[PDB]
DNA sequence: TATAATGGGAGCTGTCACGGATGCA
DNA sequence: TGCATCCGTGAGTGCAG
């Protein structure tokens, strides 16, 4: 499924977060913060722990994303090449 | 109307005569694969991809 | 000073509240505030009970409520939150079987809030929802373009809550139907309604002609459920149509009031059209057993009955304003609502159908997201969610009554003809016919009318008062289109006796066409010219003298007016600046009668009638969403003793409480010497120095601080490289201290980043072993400013994570905001505009020495060539002057009501009471007649503009009346060779200014694929030469010029980095080599399997790779 | 790794004009 | 064979975005 393949078994425990920080916000009326899903995922799980494993969890973007409402900009032509001198 | 398919069908045919194209050359076994940099994957500032 | 009035029409009804189309349209949708007992069936609440309940195990909706919201619309500004409100929904869960009761009130996430003022904050940035017009739900009927004499009948329900069909009788007798675009024959279908070949004939029984054309018992040769499969077959090609699959198709389709809603306009539209009531907003039903049709046979009725000749039947106008119809705010936004509740039914069933059929709860079985996403979806990437126009208090309630054709739901560009854009024939007092946008857009985003509501069915309509006998009452009503259609309707300035028509004629409409009628053919009569027209054009004086097409560039720069600091209302006005000011809700006003307590830059505290000492705290130096300080200044001191309704603060471009977009200028119309060439303007440098037309604006200015795989990112005040000079206006953090002067290049906030896989090479890891200094190791990446900004350092956010509130994208440590404050003087590149059309560039500031002055030593403030004038036909400027110099002499403003205005006899008047003042004045202090006043009015006088042989006072009078005054070239001191036109004009300055658009670029960043500059200035852009600039350079044959901006001047790699080496060493620049854009051609091709290549004359290759894909 | 489970689900609508290739009385 | 009829291809520029 994802443009960078992850693991299975990372895979696995992101829907983990997921699924559990789901129910916290259908307990708390708000989202959850970093911490109260470090706790509720128990053991081993710190807010710090929570948050790099979001970030790799993140899925990339369209260079040909649009931007605006007509069609002639791409969201790729506002990036510069930093790679060529 | 014979004689006008025969042509366009014709020139077709000697289209690929001419050029030494094969007609088989229009399927593809190897689909090629453009250089990785004309199609990048890029970090933007945020160091999302 | 004195206001004085003119207009004898006595307005009987005020302008209603001008957001009401935004805030009545929401709370109707929200309904929090009633208690959940006493709502009613419409929006929010409509889309619950359509949903619900979820069919087979059963889940079953009670109700919804709305909590308070998390934090206050300032902290959602701020912090670029949203401001929204919790969604709970209790739920009971039942068992189809046993019996089961759960009951949970599970939390859906949060809805976005609407302000006062009517908008909203999404992710901290408020923005507008732009009404959308659209056919409305009906059956309409219009003839065949193909075949003169026959007819196509529609039908239409809401947007994607149905499908369109047709009802094309071909040229074989019976009648067709189209759906999804395939056509049959229309018999199967009635047929599977119960219908019977006599019922027809029954029914129709008259039209010989095709009444006994559509039948065909080759169809009739079953019974309803036979046909029914009949059809199936044939908008299912593959389907096996199982009696069970195919009432599911059919129901699915016409029947099922869950994917097909007729609009509730819908059901009454067609409902009077074709004279029958209808049970719901649906075309077919399913009671007891089979189907009971509703709508077929009466919309069959009609389409032959007009196919032959009869009476009534009319083809429809799709365009007259009965016909299109207003989505309104929150129509659209429930709209989404109904696709989250779809979506979450869609998952809930899902595992009502798999995981444990009897431990579950109302709680695990909803999963809420697929709504937030909805919600998140319109309001965040929708085509009618917009950046709110707040340059003004005006760009921002002029947004709030737009209308777009355009959206999900309506056209694309291409769909749009004319038609749609044309004004039509009952906009008259609904949609303004001035207030559109030039360009691609023209009508299709268009304006309310002033007076206009949209009614509970989503139709404008306009107010009239109704005329009885010959006398007109008080009694004000609300027409649509339609009804509209019916009366004779005299107009708004017909004269009267107290309330009885005078004229013997009377200048009324039937159906919109202008008619000549006597008192006792009336039936109502406008209740205002202002009915007509935007609000933005109700703000143009003299509006009838001013053509149509620059009335409309006056009505919209206004909404590009920038808030001047020392900004004043017109010297003429119309009569709305005051309530403009009001609904705008920008100024501030008193809730009860009392008196001040305290008053101060930052408060108003007022102690009421009441005992209450309420508090009202001043929004002072805001940040708009277009950099325009919204600033909030008080109005009273302390112990003012003010009644109810009174002003306290003046908002921004509010002066005492009336709408002041610019400043009153003293304005000579006069060539002058080139700077007034094509629309140019020209300047008195005292404009700048009494700081008219001067602005403040803010840039907002953020950085991110992230984790990294290569180490942290840090916000310090350690900066390599880098000397103490460049770093004195930073605290010890790195943030430039509040209260400074910021100018390009300078450090707004010190960044350091770690180095990568680039530590020091050996050419520089040795060089630095000359220098006694070794690598360091992280990067001065501090975010300075950009080249043309720059300003004073008014506040500072930092948003840490580690402390508390806050928690930020996943990655980031920290972020930085720095605010950037400007003063701007007008300055030569600005633009400016008065409310006729007239705008143009400051080409020219004089010393007030050069300016053009009067004999009494004055020097005019602006000199406006007057060839702007004959071509662009807005004369209403030049009555704005006439009565402006009036006005400036006797301390004056006024108010001309449109159409109902200052004519010219009672302004000639005017202008003689002044005459008195400027002249008289004089020849009692010692001077009488000046030399050079008689060689122009020797002059004047061959030109017929005064009478010959009369004093030069009776003669100045005569000049004087005229608008004209002697005037000085202030570099001579001689006259102007004639009498010129000065007086007092309403002129403001324009969103556009040269320092938003000064750009320029030797080489910058370049675009990944292509190798070419980037675009815009705020990447450094480049500037695009296009095809058309390509030909231009061709024409003259500029070779070498189009190659160089063919290559070293924009992706020639090689040659454009061997250029910036040749100027910077003093060598002419090298020959070029192959554009890296071209490559990227041929490999694009090679990936297609197209073999490309370069080939010198004797035809072998050329690699223009230079060997680098060889092998 | 073992009750049994056996054919999907959302269409999207208000442009137009020309040129070519195909079907049909 | 001549003529409906469908499918595919077009539909201005730059700038702000």
């Amino acid at each position: 499924a994802r443009t960078i393949r992850i693991p299975v078994h990372m895979v696995e425990t992101i829907n983990k977060l997921s699924r559990t920080a789901r129910q916290l916000q259908q307990e708390l009326g708000r989202e959850p913060t970093y911490e109260e899903i470090a706790e509720a995922m128990g053991p081993g799980w710190d807010a710090k722990r929570v948050e790099e494993t979001l970030k790799i969890a993140q899925e990339p973007v369209s260079l040909e994303t649009p931007i605006g409402d007509e069609k002639d900009s791409f969201y790729g032509d506002f990036i510069p090449d930093e790679h060529l001198p | 109307a014979r004689r006008a398919k025969a042509r366009k069908r014709l020139e077709v045919v000697r289209a690929f005569l001419d050029s030494g194209n094969r007609p088989e050359w229009m399927i593809l076994e190897a689909v090629p694969v453009l250089p990785p940099d004309l199609r990048p994957m890029v970090q933007v500032d945020g160091g999302r991809f | 000073m004195e206001i004085k009035r003119f207009g004898r029409i006595r307005e009987v009804i005020p302008l209603p509240p001008l957001t009401e189309i935004q805030v009545e349209s929401y709370r109707r949708a929200l309904q929090a505030d009633v208690p959940p007992e006493k709502r009613e069936n419409v929006g929010i609440q409509a889309a619950f009970r359509e949903t619900f309940p979820i069919e087979e195990l059963v889940l079953d909706f009670l109700e919804y409520r709305l909590g308070e919201p998390p934090f206050p619309q300032d902290e959602c500004r701020e912090k670029d939150l949203t401001y929204q409100a919790p969604l709970y929904a209790r739920l009971q869960l039942i068992h189809k079987d046993t019996g089961l009761i759960k009951e949970d009130e599970v939390f859906l996430g949060h809805i976005p809030l609407m302000t006062e003022d009517g908008s909203f904050i999404i992710n901290g940035a408020d923005r507008v929802i732009v009404s959308q017009i659209h056919r409305s739900p009906g059956v309409y009927f219009t003839p065949d373009p193909a075949r003169p004499g026959r007819y196509i009948a529609s039908i239409i329900p809401l947007p994607k809550r149905g499908p369109w069909i047709d009802l094309e009788v071909e040229p074989n007798g019976v009648v067709s139907m189209k759906v999804n675009k395939r056509k049959f024959p229309l018999v199967l279908l009635l047929r599977v309604l119960g219908y019977d070949q006599e019922t027809l004939a029954r029914e129709l029984g008259a039209y010989g002609e095709l009444v006994q054309g559509l039948m065909d018992e080759s169809v009739f040769a079953m019974r309803p459920e036979e046909a029914l499969i009949r059809l199936f077959t044939l908008l299912r090609p593959g389907d096996p149509p199982k009696r069970d699959k195919a009432v599911a198709y059919v129901y699915g389709l016409i029947a099922d009031p869950r994917r097909y809603d007729l609009g509730e306009a819908g059901r009454y539209k067609a409902e009077e059209k074709l004279g029958i009531r209808l049970s719901g907003r649906t075309l077919a039903r399913f009671e007891d057993g089979e189907f009971k049709d509703e709508v077929f046979l009466p919309t069959l009725r009609y389409l032959f009955a007009l196919t032959a000749g009869v009476p009534g039947h009319e083809v429809d106008d799709i365009d007259h304003l009965g016909n299109r119809r207003i989505r309104t705010v929150g129509e659209l936004m429930t709209d989404q609502f109904r696709v989250g509740l779809a979506r979450l039914a869609r998952g809930v069933r899902e595992r009502m159908l798999m995981g444990s059929e009897d431990s579950l709860t109302p709680a695990k079985l909803v999963n809420s997201r697929p709504l937030e996403a909805a919600i998140r979806e319109f309001f965040s990437r929708s085509q009618l969610s917009q950046f709110k126009d707040e340059t003004n208090p005006l760009s921002s309630l002029r947004h709030k009554r737009r209308i777009s054709a355009l959206g999900p739901g309506g056209l694309t560009r291409e769909r749009a003809g004319f038609d749609v854009r044309d004004v039509h024939r009952t906009h008259y007092g609904r949609i303004c016919p001035v207030e559109t946008p030039e360009g691609a857009n023209i009508g299709l985003i268009t304006s309310l009318a002033a007076y206009a509501r949209v009614d509970e069915l989503g139709f404008i309509r306009t107010p009239y008062r109704r005329v009885v006998g010959g006398v007109v009452t008080d009694e004000v009503v609300y027409m649509t289109a339609t009804e509209e259609d019916r009366y004779t309707i005299a107009q708004a300035n017909t004269p009267l006796e107290g309330n009885r028509i005078a004229a013997e004629r009377v200048v009324a409409r039937r159906k919109g066409e202008p008619v000549i009628v006597s008192p006792e053919e009336v039936e109502f009569m406008d209740v205002s010219p202002k009915q007509v027209f935007s609000v933005n054009t109700n703000l143009i004086p003299f509006l009838e003298h001013d053509d149509a097409n620059r009335a409309l560039m006056g009505s919209n720069m206004q909404t590009q007016a920038v808030p001047l600091i020392r900004a004043q209302a017109p010297v003429v006005m119309t009569g709305l600046e005051e309530r403009v000011v009001r609904d705008s809700l920008a100024a501030l006003y008193a809730e009860e009668d009392g008196e001040v307590a305290k008053v101060d830059g930052n408060r108003i505290v007022v102690r009421y009638e009441d005992g209450r000492l309420v508090e009202y705290p001043l929004r002072r130096f805001y940040r708009s969403n277009q950099g325009t300080a919204l600033d909030q200044r008080p109005r009273v001191v302390v112990g003012q003793r003010v009644r109810k309704g009174d002003l306290l603060a003046d908002g921004p471009a509010s002066e005492n409480g009336f709408l002041a977009l610019g400043q009153n200028v003293l304005v000579a119309i006069m060539p002058f010497d080139g700077y007034n060439f094509e629309d140019a303007i020209v300047i008195s440098e005292e404009l700048l120095k009494r700081d008219f037309y001067t602005s403040i604006h803010i840039e907002r200015y953020e950085i991110e601080a992230r984790d990294t795989k290569l180490g942290p990112e840090r916000i310090t005040r350690d900066i390599p490289h880098l000397s103490e000079a460049a770093l004195r206006d930073l605290d010890e953090e790195g943030v430039v201290r509040i209260g400074a002067e910021v100018k390009p290049g300078d450090i707004l906030v010190g960044r350091t980043s770690f180095k990568g896989e680039s530590e020091p090479t050996p050419e520089e890891r040795l060089l630095r072993s000359i220098f006694g200094e070794k690598a360091r190791d992280v990067k001065d990446t501090s975010l300075r400013v950009p080249p043309g900004e720059g300003g004073i350092v008014v506040r500072t956010v930092r948003l840490r994570r580690g402390d508390p509130g806050v928690e930020l994208k996943p990655g980031v440590r920290e972020v930085v905001r720095v605010y950037v404050a400007q003063k701007r003087k007008l300055q030569v590149g600005d633009k400016l505009a008065n409310r006729h059309g007239n705008k143009g560039v400051v080409a020219k500031i004089l010393p007030v020495e050069d300016m053009p002055h009067l004999p009494d030593g004055t020097p005019v403030d602006v000199i406006l060539n007057p060839l702007g004038v004959p071509s662009r036909m807005n004369l209403g400027q030049i009555l704005e002057t006439h009565l402006g110099l009036a006005g400036y002499f006797l301390g004056q403003r006024y108010i001309s009501p449109i159409f109902d205005g200052a004519k010219e006899p009672e302004i000639k008047e005017l202008l003689a009471q002044a005459f008195e003042v400027y002249f008289g004045k004089r020849k009692g202090e010692g001077f009488g007649v000046d030399k050079r006043e008689v060689e122009v009015l020797r002059r004047a006088e061959k030109l017929g503009l005064v009478t010959p042989g009369k004093t030069p006072e009776e003669q100045l009078k005569e000049l004087f009346l005229q608008g004209k005054v002697v005037l000085y070239d202030g570099r001579t001191g001689e006259p102007i060779e004639g009498p010129i036109v000065v007086g007092q004009m309403f002129i403001m300055k324009l969103y556009h200014m040269v320092e938003d658009k000064m750009h320029a670029r030797s080489t910058g960043p370049y675009s990944l694929i292509t190798q070419q500059p980037l675009g815009g200035k705020a990447q450094f852009g480049g500037q695009r030469f296009g095809e058309m600039e390509v030909w231009a350079l061709e024409a003259y044959g500029a070779a070498h010029t189009l190659q160089e901006m063919l290559t070293l001047k924009s992706d020639d790699i090689e040659g454009r980095n061997a250029a910036y080496e040749a100027i910077i060493k003093g060598e002419d620049v090298p020959e070029p080599s192959v554009p890296e854009s071209f490559r990227v051609l041929v490999k694009e091709l090679q990936a297609l399997a197209l073999d490309v290549q370069t080939l010198d004359e004797k035809d072998n290759p050329v690699d223009i790779f230079e060997g680098l894909a060889s092998k």
